[PDB]
């Protein structure tokens, strides 16, 4: 229902306001330094979580803190075959969360993938290029899904001829 | 169940396949896969990525050692699986072609090299449960199986259940102590010297001296002389003097066949014979940064074990894996340990004025015919038991937890 | 037998046609259907020369470009070529990969008077006749509707291509038995609901609204309520 | 592998070694090996009564007796004949070879040994193929419970032998992929005209079977091959039998390996996204 | 303006020598480096190594010429130039959590360290045991303290809490001062008296500053507001809502105009109307300090950011 | 570790310099006297050579090791030349031509181990170093000529030439350059 | 053992009056922000999203521009409420208000939504 | 300083070079293509210093890597690099002659005669490095001795049945002249043994005359100092 260009622009601006991190040594352990969004041990360091949504299926949650922000996405599963392709796409990507440095090794329940951005990343990597990555991820993922669907048809169509032809 | 479980042991040199309960592995094959190749059609636009059904044109094992038109790959290195795409293609053809097993109806026992990271135990479990829908898997410690192979083979009067096993396969050598059926995980040591680096050392040592070896076959001949002519010597510099003075006869000849021209070629075989096996005793010959002789690494293990089990461990050292087959390899390690242990007791004599003489430790190093497949044969005698079917993870457990059911390891 | 000459021949010919102006009615003595059938076999089986898998893309590009100046559903010598062929497994596959990404292969040069988007043009001809509609395998037909209904709902209003994709859907509903199986229908109805109500003024959108109305009044199953 | 080879490779390899070594004149050594197969047919190779000079092979088919009703013994009497012996107790059929009497070349003998599964199934198919020549169709459906969950039905219709596999897709991930594969099979007749026609039903048994109370469930598929006379005649039948009897595992094998193909491309497309993020450093 | 980059990684805090001819900056590590204006370029001259964790605050006492540094190490040290070597000195900070900020008082006899312990520690020197000893302002603090600024009286200490509120406390150490002169923020001031507290309830306070006439404070808040509060009026606050990103640092530059910087990475400017109390925005990362002229009439200022380096202005 | 360290350092032997001055058995001339026993530091470096070059680590256990490591490097330099010799007779004279070359003395720059050898402080050590290190080389060469050339054909013998590629802990008496 | 047991813890009358901009100006009169109430917060949104969906695109520009700075900040908090459970197509309208509201309020009007400790 | 490192690291990648795993060839080529250009586009004073940088370790790496790599597609690029490197400085020649590179070329040429394109460069490089006629390790006569000379005398007389360009006869004359140059006197000369050992000395015996009347010689193409 909602078109792509207005929806993406809204997510960009919100995420630009949330990416305002600073370093913060924790209050509740002697000198540990940890992302407040994950440990949630303090509860005045947390920002109000906000959702942007294109329709009832596609939405983004932006959830910030003085030193960290978490972004979690859900994508339109347009048919049964696409659920399986999508889930496995995430797993093989998420399996390299040590190279996608902003990526959590697990999604949030009810979300398909989720990024944890700490102050160290926004100090060590160009902020506007991380946001461009998150936007680019949404610009492509349903093209990248559909391309596998076209190829999975082709594989089966070859396998059928390879069996039937030898009769 | 009625159908037997599969036992699939994968090493960095060889893999060993068969159903449980057999006395002996039903396939021994090299751990190699020969994938299809192209004239730079794979390039910066896309590397080694296939389309349609082009990915299924490949072979594994000896069916892949000698095919001309394919690029040979070796997925397992230092025992660890390095490229899971090739390993999964390897596993499929093991099951659906070599074993003829239906994965959905046979339990699998599959082997952990004691160094491997937990992520690799997740990924190997993801294969069997989520790719193949195996009904249940178990990941076995290779060294404990090797001990069980000795245990069932050796005489019932000395089935001690206690010993240190040295498992110098290819990849890395493990030295592991087991006391009365429990792995003492704290004391396990890894030595990087293994059959590959002994091969590589001999390969370089030839290629500097004996050019004429064709580049396609340097590795084959290096392996041959390692297997056929090499031995652990009595004293390093005393051999060099013997090889100089009796160079008419300690020097040997190997004849190879040119794979391309089918002309023969000959090489003189010499200092290669005792260098190599002595890399276990002088690891700095092959690695910049390991130096303790194997005969002094094994001592540190026992000396870290609980005080009561120390003497029994010396009484029963078991040799496992192919590289331990070298001539005199047992004799020398026993001599070095014996010379170390009784000298250690000579100190505690003097700190007590010779007032009491300690009962000297006897040391034994034991060679047995299973050495080429003791890991699988142990695996078969385990996976036969009705107990084994309850130690395995049932498939539902992979559903309720994640693949994390294989995070744990006994180290 | 000259692989490189063959490769450049197809490439340069596509470049030559890429601007889309009508040839005099004489070139078709060669570049008509007898040539198009040959190109299809070069895609569907190729030549032992082509160890680079490179002739397929060149000939697929040539077929699209060569269609870019053909007026109508019967005069189109290229659509005749598909109709008389035995079976077009591989060409069916390759074409949807282009529509999925949305690019146009034929615009290799960048001269100003941009022609119609070659692939959207090519499909609108393919569905011009029910005999040529049959070429697609059924699993591709489903994927085609999913691909086109993704695009129609992604573009903004006023975008030049929306008046194309609306035409492709109208063809699909016409000559292909879409209303038998309704693959995306409870989604497309909700899309047509809002574009029909979309309050914008530009001629691009005015043109959009006209075809959307026509798309409903031609088949009352569309524009009626989802259910 | 696209197709699945029909010879049991372990049987070839064990016997080839024994007969090469024996014909080379080496004194024999024991063999004591048991190994499975598709459909849970379980082999054993053994030395009968400990005679290292004799070698025996046995089949153990779970569904032997119901197949045997269609005359399997008179097939084995043909292809093996003098190499048959009494059932090794516990196994349905047994084959015996003498290391003393190996003929001057062995290859066909060891190849026939390798097919000792397929040679059982051929007896039910060669029947209904032939009845089509006799023009009869009144004979009842064959039934082979080739697994616990799975059953194969055969009917000779006047023109067409029809074989109807019932098979269970063990997972939500499998059944969704299987629904694609079988859909392409239904259309395979377009790609290569001479092939037999294929039909598929997503859950329900097809109507022609329903008097048999065929199993119903979200995981059950019914797959029909319609074998025309060009496939069943006396020239073709051996080739058709080698194929159809494998079909169940051929379909599953590709459903499994279709995953590996997807997994490879997901790693490639991951590497694409990674290069995009890397511009943020 | 001018720019220079000392390092790729964040310059978490800076301080200046009295005559500005040297700066101290922390290279995102457990040290502080001192640079000298050897030409246009900067030359590193000294390297203070003693901390055991990342430092997060510096102040370089102008006349005393001694540097205070604190950090997650919890330790703070006052550094004396004992000949050609800076030597540290112990401070018995009783804090149980990470230190966050430090500033010297104008009389240079005391300093205060903020921390995550939900306290401010005021410090003065014991002569008899060679260490600096602390007293804590502790009562209405309830979250970490992010920024400190000292009133011209060296007694009143404004403190930005991560508690959505800006507070002013009398840090009157009787061992060091006569009872403080009367002030519009209130004549009653023992140690730890709560002089003022912001009306609002949202957004962390990153920065606070006192005008050179102490009657106006302003503070800068993660809700993208700058506020100024006036003690010539009855402590009346006025707030400007703005369309910038958050601002991290603020300082006065005249008695009635103000300057700030933040996540937009550029300076911005405000004026304060004495009549209506309305602020206004004039416009144009992590610290601002006036280089010449103080808060009475600024004529240059410096800014250092996480993006690296410092800038100097006009 | 178990590399072959120098055996001869009996404390009754004079110990001039930063290295064991030792009684080089030769008909050449120099500061060191004549050993009479059948074993000597040049014979020791020759004897242990084939083993020593494989050990990638080597301590200085005593002063005599700072001699032995230098003799070993010169032995390698012999092979780097004799390998080219067309016959044993050339292998002798073209070795003497090497012995009287101006090798960097350990305290001189361009010697590879300047960290390990102290500077010779005065002429009465420096000139002793010139007169000792030549007496090492002059003798060391004449001993290899007799045993690198196996007597059947005055080929430089293959087994020795194998070691031409191998250098004792990868240090070279060519220094930074010849 | 021991370490297991954790320790340490009116609008309709303006809408149908045609100048429906006067309704939205009235809809901002009912903030529940300061209250502890929760059922009222569910009422507050429904009284506004019914208004937001009524506008023609000819007006949604001025309907923002006629607000004060508090009005825009007030509006953005209602916008981010409708996104939490969209209507069947109303996201198409909230994203269109968002376009206008963010043009007037800038990203600063978002930040004092993210930091808003009490909300409508 | 980068390219020499990333090669010298694949040398002594002991695992990969004998038991391969990754798609290494497609990147190694990119280094060698770049190196071949820079070995001639740079100031020779730079590349000379990078060769002699550390007792020629840069050279001995590539020389070792040539022996180590059995792929014919790369070897051409290593030979082309040795071509340029030979030109920079006679000191580099004095390394290569004393090194393993000649002997591997001697074996490759006798064995891989099918690789005509590489075989031409194989002859050329061997002729270049010998051009200075320094003394050669006596171990080399185990291959570059009389048998290899007779193998050359075949090619100049008979050519090759596969020889499309027929160049190799000339390059073999250059190579025979080059190998001869260092040989002492006329007693032991391995080539003069070969010439005495066949009656197959016709076209070679004549072709030497066409050089003699030309008065020049093809050797010393580099004209380094002690010509
Ligand atoms: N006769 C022999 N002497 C010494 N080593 C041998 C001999 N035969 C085989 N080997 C070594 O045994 C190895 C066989 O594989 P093995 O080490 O048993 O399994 P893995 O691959 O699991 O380590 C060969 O790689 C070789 O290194
Ligand atoms: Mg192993």
């Amino acid at each position: 229902t909602a078109t792509l260009r207005p929806y993406l622009s809204a997510v960009r601006a919100t995420l630009q306001a949330a990416l305002c991190l600073e370093n913060f040594s924790s209050q509740v352990v002697e000198r540990h330094n940890k992302p407040e969004v994950e440990v949630r041990s303090s509860k005045e360091l947390l920002l109000q979580p906000v959702t942007i949504s294109r329709n009832e299926k596609e939405k983004v949650l932006i959830e910030g803190s003085i030193n960290s922000v978490r972004v979690s996405i859900a994508v339109k599963q347009a048919d049964e075959i696409e659920k399986i392709l999508c889930h496995k796409f995430m797993r093989f990507m998420m399996m390299r969360a040590e190279n996608f440095f902003i990526l959590r090794r697990k999604p949030v329940e009810g979300y398909d993938i989720s990024f944890l951005i700490t102050n160290f990343h926004t100090e060590q990597m160009y902020k506007h290029k991380l946001v461009d990555f998150v936007i680019h991820f949404m610009e492509e993922i349903d093209k990248e899904i559909s391309e596998m669907k076209l190829s999975v048809n082709a594989r089966a169509r070859i396998v059928a001829e390879e069996f039937l032809k030898n009769f | 169940g009625r159908l037997p479980a599969c036992v699939v042991d994968c090493g960095t040199g060889y893999t060993k396949l068969g159903y449980a309960g057999n006395t002996e592995p039903q396939f021994i094959i090299p751990s190699c896969i020969a994938i299809k190749e192209s004239a730079k059609v794979g390039d910066q636009a896309q590397r080694r990525v296939m389309k349609g059904v082009d990915d299924l044109d490949f072979f594994i094992g000896d069916e892949a050692i000698e095919k001309p038109t394919y690029a040979t790959k070796w997925p397992i290195r230092h025992g660890i699986v390095e490229d899971w795409d090739l390993m999964e293609r390897f596993m499929e053809q093991v099951i659906f072609k070599y074993l003829r097993a239906e994965p959905e109806d046979h339990y699998f026992l599959l082997t952990e090299p004691p160094l491997n990271t937990p992520e690799n135990r997740e990924y190997t479990a993801e294969i069997m449960f989520e790719s193949f829908n195996v009904p249940g898997l178990y990941i076995a410690v290779q060294a404990v199986l090797a001990l069980a192979a000795s245990w069932t083979s050796r005489q019932v009067g000395e089935r001690t259940l206690t010993g240190t096993v040295i498992d110098s396969g290819d990849g890395v050598t493990h030295v592991i102590p087991v006391a009365e059926g429990y792995v003492i995980g704290s004391c396990i040591k890894h030595i990087p010297i293994a059959g590959r680096d002994i091969t590589y050392f001999i390969q370089q040592l030839l290629r500097d001296r004996e050019v004429g070896i064709p580049p396609e076959q340097s590795l084959e001949t290096a392996k041959a002389v390692k297997e056929r002519y090499s031995y652990v010597c009595p004293d390093l510099v005393k051999e060099f003097n013997k090889y100089d003075t009796d160079g008419s006869k300690w020097i040997k000849q190997y004849t190879g066949i040119n794979a391309i021209s089918k002309k023969e070629f000959s090489i003189d075989v010499g200092y290669e014979r005792f260098l190599g096996p002595e890399i276990f005793f002088h690891p700095e010959f092959a690695n910049p940064d390991f130096t303790q002789p194997i005969s002094e690494v094994v001592d540190e293990v026992i000396q870290n074990c609980p005080i009561d089990v120390r003497r029994p461990l010396y009484k029963n050292i078991v040799l496992s894996g192919g590289s331990t087959m070298f001539r005199d390899f047992g004799r020398r390690l026993q001599r070095d340990l014996k010379r170390t242990v009784d000298a250690r007791l000579k100190l505690s004599e003097e700190l007590s004025g010779g007032r009491l003489k300690p009962k000297p430790i006897d040391v034994q190093v034991i060679t047995h015919h299973m050495q080429r497949y003791a890991v699988w044969f142990g695996g078969s005698m385990l996976a036969s038991t009705p107990e084994f079917y309850q130690v395995c993870h049932t498939k539902k457990d992979y559903e309720e937890i994640g693949p994390s059911i294989c995070r744990h390891n006994p180290v | 037998q000259d692989h490189q000459k063959l490769c450049y021949s197809a490439l340069i010919l596509a470049m030559v046609f890429s601007m889309g102006e009508a040839v005099p009615y004489a070139h078709y003595e060669h570049l008509g259907t007898p040539f198009a059938q040959f190109l299809l076999n070069i895609v569907e089986d190729g030549l032992p020369l082509d160890t680079t898998e490179q002739l397929p893309d060149l000939c697929v590009n040539l077929l699209l470009a060569l269609n870019l100046h053909l007026p109508a559903a019967d005069q189109n010598v290229i659509m005749a070529a598909l109709s008389k062929h035995a079976n077009v497994k591989i060409f069916s596959e390759k074409l949807l990969l282009l529509l999925n990404r949305g690019d146009d292969p034929v615009r290799i040069f960048k001269h100003e008077p941009q022609p119609p988007h070659s692939v959207l043009k090519f499909l609108q001809d393919v569905f011009g006749s029910p005999a040529t509609a049959a070429i697609f395998y059924h699993t591709d037909m489903m994927a085609l509707i999913d691909i086109t209904v993704r695009h129609i709902a992604d573009l903004s209003p006023g975008d030049k291509l929306r008046m194309e994709y609306l035409s492709l859907m109208h063809a699909i509903v016409r000559t292909t038995p879409y209303l038998q199986h309704r693959h995306r229908l409870p989604d497309l109805q909700a899309i047509l609901r809002r574009i029909l109500n979309e309050e914008e003024t530009s001629p691009q959108c005015q043109m959009d609204r006209m075809i959307v109305r026509e798309m409903c009044k031609e088949f009352l199953v569309l524009g009626e309520a989802p259910s | 592998m696209i197709l699945l080879e029909v010879n049991n490779r372990i049987i070839e390899e064990t016997l080839a070694l024994k007969f090469e070594n024996a014909a080379a004149g080496n004194k024999p050594e024991a063999v004591e090996v048991t190994f499975a197969d598709f459909d849970g047919v379980l082999y054993h190779i053994s030395n009968p009564n400990g005679d290292k000079t004799k070698v025996m092979v046995s089949i153990s088919l779970k569904f032997y007796k119901e197949l045997q009703a269609h005359g399997a013994d008179e097939l084995l009497k043909r292809v093996y004949g003098s190499y048959l012996v009494n059932p090794e107790s516990g196994y349905n059929v047994s084959l015996l070879y003498d290391l003393e009497n190996l003929p001057a070349s062995k290859d066909s003998i060891v190849h026939q040994a390798g097919m000792l599964k397929r040679n059982c199934f051929a007896s039910v198919f060669e029947k209904y193929f032939q009845f089509q020549e006799e023009g009869k169709e009144g004979e009842n459906r064959a039934v082979i419970h080739y697994r616990d969950d799975e059953t194969m039905y055969v009917e000779s219709k006047k023109d067409r032998v029809t074989v109807v596999f019932s098979t269970v897709f063990k997972d939500d991930d499998d059944v969704v992929i299987g629904k694609v594969f079988m859909q392409e099979f239904k259309e395979g007749r377009r790609a290569s005209h001479t092939a037999p026609q294929v039909l598929f039903s997503h859950r329900e048994p097809p109507l022609e079977l329903k008097d048999t109370d065929a199993a119903v469930g979200d995981n059950i598929g019914y797959i029909t091959f319609v074998l025309f006379p060009r496939h069943t005649n006396a020239s073709a039948r051996d080739n058709t039998i080698n194929l159809i009897h494998t079909f169940r595992d051929y379909l599953h094998y590709h459903i499994k390996c279709s995953k590996a193909y997807i997994h490879t491309r997901m790693r490639a497309k991951t590497s694409d996204f990674l290069k995009v993020l890397n511009r943020a450093r | 303006m001018a720019y220079h980059s000392f390092l790729v990684e964040p310059i978490s805090c800076h301080a200046w020598n009295k005559d500005r001819t040297q700066i101290a900056i922390c290279p995102n590590n457990h040290e502080v480096h001192i640079y000298e204006k050897s030409g246009n370029k900067w030359v590193q001259v000294h390297e203070l190594k003693e901390h055991n964790g990342q430092v997060t605050g510096i102040d370089w006492a102008p006349d005393s010429n001694r540097i205070v540094t604190c950090g997650t190490d919890r330790n703070a040290y006052v550094w004396t130039l004992k000949g050609r070597t800076w030597k540290p000195t112990l401070v018995i900070l009783r804090i149980n959590r990470a230190a966050r900020c430090v500033r010297w008082a104008p009389n240079e006899k005391k300093f205060a360290v903020g921390s995550g312990s939900r306290v401010i520690s005021i410090c003065y020197f014991e002569q008899e045991n060679d260490w600096w000893v602390c007293k804590h302002i502790k009562k209405p603090i309830r979250s970490t303290v992010l920024s400190l600024d000292w009133h011209p009286n060296s007694v009143l200490l404004a403190a930005g809490s991560c508690d959505f509120k800006c507070r002013i406390f009398s840090a009157y150490i009787k061992e060091v001062e006569e009872r403080p002169a009367p002030t519009p923020w209130g004549s009653k001031m023992p140690f730890g008296e709560l002089m003022f507290e912001s009306s609002s309830s949202c957004g962390w306070v990153h920065g606070v500053c006192f005008s050179a006439n102490g009657s106006r404070v302003a503070w800068v808040s993660h809700d993208s507001t700058v506020c100024l509060a006036d003690a010539d009026k009855k402590m009346a606050v006025a707030t400007l809502a703005s369309e910038t990103l958050p601002l991290l640092a603020v300082t006065f530059i005249t008695e009635s105009s103000l300057v700030a910087a933040g996540h937009d990475c550029f300076p911005v400017l405000f004026t304060y109307d004495s009549a209506a109390g309305k602020l206004s925005f004039g416009g144009r990362v992590s610290q601002i300090s006036v280089l010449s002229g103080g808060k009475a009439k600024c004529s240059q200022f410096c800014t250092t950011g996480m993006d690296g380096g410092m800038s100097i202005w006009d | 570790m178990p590399a072959y360290h120098s055996s001869l350092m009996d404390p009754d032997t004079k110990l001039i310099g930063n290295m064991a001055l030792l009684p080089i058995r030769s008909q050449f001339k120099g500061p060191a006297p004549r050993e009479t026993k059948d074993t000597d530091i040049v014979d020791e470096a020759i004897y242990y050579f084939k083993a020593n070059v494989f050990f990638k680590n080597y301590e200085i256990k005593n002063e005599a090791d700072r001699t032995l490591i230098y003799i070993t490097l010169y032995i390698s330099e012999c092979l780097k030349k004799l390998q080219k010799c067309n016959s044993k007779s050339q292998g002798e004279k073209e070795m003497y031509t090497l012995g009287i070359t101006n090798f960097p003395i350990p305290g001189e720059p361009g010697f590879p181990l300047n960290a390990i050898y102290a500077k010779p402080a005065n002429k009465q050590e420096d000139e002793v170093m010139r007169a000792y290190l030549q007496q090492l080389r002059q003798e060391t060469g004449l001993r290899l000529c007799e045993k690198v050339f196996d007597p059947q054909n005055d080929k430089p013998s293959k087994w020795w030439t194998c070691f031409v590629k191998r250098q004792f802990m990868n240090k070279s008496l060519s220094g930074p350059g010849q | 053992r021991f370490r297991k047991v954790d320790v340490g813890e009116e609008v309709d009358s303006c809408l149908r009056q045609g100048n429906m901009t006067a309704a939205l100006q009235a809809a901002l009169k009912n903030p529940p922000i300061n209250t502890k109430s929760q059922a009222v917060k569910d009422r507050a949104g429904s009284i506004v999203l019914k208004v937001l969906i009524s506008f023609k695109a000819n007006d949604i520009e001025k309907a923002v521009q006629s607000l004060d700075k508090n009005g825009v900040d007030l509006l953005m908090k209602y916008i981010y409420k409708g996104f939490e459970s969209p209507s069947d197509n109303s996201s198409a309208v909230l994203l269109q208000w968002h376009e206008k509201a963010l043009a007037a309020g800038g990203v600063g009007s978002i930040v004092r939504v993210l930091t808003a400790r009490k909300t409508v | 300083e980068v390219i020499f490192a990333d090669l010298a690291r694949r040398k002594d990648d002991a695992q990969q070079r004998s038991w391969a795993l990754y798609e290494d060839e497609g990147v190694i080529r990119c280094y060698l293509e770049e190196l071949l250009h820079i070995l001639t586009d740079a100031d020779p004073e730079v590349c000379k210093k990078m060769c002699k940088r550390n007792e020629f370790e840069s050279v001995l790496a590539l020389v070792a890597y040539y022996q180590m790599e059995h792929r014919a597609s790369l070897r051409l690029l290593l030979l082309k690099c040795f071509g340029a490197m030979c030109s920079l400085d006679a000191a580099i020649i004095s390394t290569l002659v004393s090194s393993v590179l000649p002997v591997e070329l001697a074996r490759d040429m006798q064995t891989d005669t099918q690789d005509h394109q590489k075989l031409c460069y194989s002859a050329l490089i061997l002729a270049m490095v010998f051009s200075m006629g320094e003394a050669v390790p006596y171990a080399h006569y185990e291959h570059l001795g009389t048998p290899f000379a007779q193998f050359l005398l075949n090619i100049v007389e008979d050519g090759l049945p596969l020889d499309t360009t027929e160049q190799l006869p000339d390059l073999c004359v250059n190579l025979l002249l080059a190998l001869n140059l260092h040989l002492p006197a006329a007693d032991q000369n391995v080539i003069m043994a070969a010439l005495s050992k066949h009656a197959n000395v016709k076209i070679f015996s004549e072709k030497l005359l066409l050089l003699l009347n030309r008065g020049d010689d093809p050797v010393r193409i580099f004209k380094h100092e002690p010509q």
